[PDB]
C-alpha cells in the first residue's frame, strides 16, 4: 500500500543505505603528515592491492 | 431386392484465442520529504495522477 511506501521513505532519512558510490583506494591515505616512509608504505599498498 | 448406403460426416471446429495486456509508467520527482517523495511516485493504478 502507498501508505508503507510513505512510512518506509520517511524511516529511509534516518537509516538510509547507499545507491551511487564513487570511491578512490585506501593507499591514497597514507600520507607524509601522518607516516614516516610514505611513498613506500603507498607503493606496497599499490602492489598488494 | 437390393439395398446400399453410404453415409458419410466430417466436422472440425478450430478455435483459439489470445490477450496482450500490458502496463506500464514512471513517476518521477524532486524536492519534497523523502516520506511524501515515496508515497507519491508509488503508482496508484487507480489514480495515476
Amino acid at each position: 500500500t502507498a501508505d508503507l511506501m510513505q512510512e518506509w521513505g520517511d524511516a529511509v532519512q534516518y537509516n538510509p543505505a547507499i545507491i551511487k558510490v564513487k570511491v578512490e583506494p585506501l593507499y591514497e591515505l597514507v600520507t607524509a603528515t601522518d607516516f614516516a616512509y610514505s611513498s613506500t608504505v603507498r607503493q606496497n599498498m599499490k602492489q598488494a592491492l | 431386392s437390393s439395398h446400399g448406403c453410404k453415409e458419410l460426416e466430417n466436422a472440425l471446429k478450430a478455435a483459439s484465442g489470445t490477450q496482450n495486456n500490458v502496463l506500464r509508467g514512471e513517476p518521477f520527482i524532486r524536492g519534497g520529504g523523502a516520506g511524501f517523495i515515496s508515497g507519491l511516485s508509488y503508482l496508484e493504478l487507480d489514480n495515476p495522477a
